[PDB]
């Protein structure tokens, strides 16, 4: 067996119809002689290689954009409150609903892939970070409620946190409420 | 408490402005896209 | 594919910018936005299964969904900025300086009128 190549390369592309999802980067052909245990004589094999590159815009829009928007919005909900001197509501329900939707998206996307264990795709790392931010963000929001609850349990006030808290206060654009200023003067 | 009332008033007016702004944006988006699409569809069969 | 999404988007807009009182703290609308956003994602996945999955063009329906998503997501942030503005009353007592003349002129055009308690405070 011998190969017959074209002007553009081993595989002709003069009549090729472009694919909407893949690009043909190039083609290769190799002629190799091989021995097999079933026969005392060699065999002649022709190897044709096609290199194809995916067009990513479709998958970025459909698999990454929707998840990023939801994750960004939920972050604001975790660390936002309507008042400074009022008890906060638990954000566990907000985290659970966001977490459960991402699980459905993972199952939907997982149906489009080989289901191999050899590698961890790039998109898998993106989803893992989104899950970690939401799950860890839920615990961080609950720790804010924990710190506020220390005021009721006894009256040991903050000892050294108050100087650190005041210096950080201007850099993160938050200012003291009027009642706290009145209490300090009193 | 008057200071609280004045900032309550500003927020009340502002969210009323948001309601009007986002209502027109919705109407022009839903209606505009479909009306444009129907226009392209209508000219194809009827003239081309 | 279009009618069900428009009805949900329109209803959610009203919920973002409606309140039962003027002088009470507002509830966050993040949960309302998240639930609406997550449903549209399922709608997008369902519709996406009926299409070639090409990358050459952006269909007419894709632009419609993008606008619906933007309105809900940007509308959620606009509703949170209303809570931010109201919270300025508690943080110190710097009253509005020049916003109050502008706020009063716009107030009649958008059909909203002052509560009685606010009018009583002004007279006091
Ligand atoms: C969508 C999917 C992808 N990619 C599919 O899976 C794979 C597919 C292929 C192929 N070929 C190779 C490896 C994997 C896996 F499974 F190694 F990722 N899976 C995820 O994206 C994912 C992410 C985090 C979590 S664990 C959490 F708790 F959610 F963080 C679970 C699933
Ligand atoms: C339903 C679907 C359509 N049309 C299918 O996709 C496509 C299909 C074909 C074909 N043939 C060509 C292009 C696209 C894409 F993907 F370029 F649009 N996709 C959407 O409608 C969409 C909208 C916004 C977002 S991103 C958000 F954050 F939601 F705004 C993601 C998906
Ligand atoms: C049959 O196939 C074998 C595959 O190994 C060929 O072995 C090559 O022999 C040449 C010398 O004739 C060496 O220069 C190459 O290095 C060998 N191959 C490799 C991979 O090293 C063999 O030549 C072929 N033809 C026969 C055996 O008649």
């Amino acid at each position: 067996y011998f190969p017959r190549t074209f002007t553009n390369g081993p595989i002709g592309l003069a009549n090729f119809l472009e694919n909407d999802a893949w690009s043909v980067l190039g083609t290769k052909v190799n002629r190799e002689e091989k021995k097999y245990t079933c026969c005392p004589v060699n065999y002649t094999l022709l190897h044709y290689d096609v290199v194809i590159q995916r067009k990513p815009l479709y998958y970025v829009l459909n698999l990454i954009a929707p998840t990023a928007v939801i994750t960004f919005i939920s972050i604001i909900g975790f660390f936002t409150s309507s008042s400074v001197h009022d008890l906060r509501q638990e954000k566990i329900t907000l985290g659970i609903t966001t977490l459960l939707s991402m699980s459905i998206m993972i199952f939907m996307v997982s149906d489009k892939m080989p289901s191999t264990s050899t590698c961890v795709p790039l998109i898998a790392l993106f989803y893992t970070l989104m899950i970690t931010i939401i799950s860890v963000g839920t615990l961080a929001a609950s720790s804010v409620i924990f710190v506020q609850k220390l005021g009721s349990i006894g009256n040991p006030p903050a000892s050294k946190t108050m100087k650190w808290t005041h210096r950080i206060a201007p850099f993160v654009l938050i200012q003291m409420p009027l009642v706290m200023k009145q209490a300090y003067a009193k | 408490n008057i200071v609280e009332l004045e900032w309550d008033w500003v927020a009340a007016v502002l969210e009323r402005v948001f309601l009007i702004f986002f209502t027109i944006c919705f109407l022009f988006s839903a209606i505009g896209i479909n009306l444009y699409g129907w226009y392209i569809w209508y000219t194809e069969n009827h003239f081309l």
